[PDB]
């Protein structure tokens, strides 16, 4: 997938033979003041290998 | 002459497809192009035989 994620942070190959697990967690790691511990990489010189 | 056939893809150039599309759609387009060229090659081999 092309975008901010899966192009500079964690790119997945065309063949994978697996899948992901996603669920909502808005109380274990989400705080009223903003959890700044989680962050992403925005700018890279080139693309990322899978 | 079969090298200039789109075969249902965006274009008929190998390096042109990979340089603009994302890898999944490029994978499908290249797969279609290669299986079309392989079918053409098999037809040519059968005709020559």
């Amino acid at each position: 997938q092309t975008g901010n994620i899966a192009d500079y942070n964690y790119k997945l190959p065309d063949d994978f033979t697996g899948c992901v697990i996603a669920w909502n967690s808005n109380k274990l790691d989400s705080k009223v003041g903003g959890n700044y511990n989680y962050l992403y990489r925005l700018f890279r010189k080139s693309n990322l290998k899978p | 002459k079969q090298l200039s056939s789109k075969f249902g893809a965006i274009s008929s150039v190998l390096n042109d497809i990979l340089s603009r599309l994302d890898p999944p759609e490029a994978e499908v387009q290249i797969d279609r192009l290669i299986t079309g060229r392989l079918q053409s090659l098999q037809t040519y081999v059968t005709q020559q035989l």
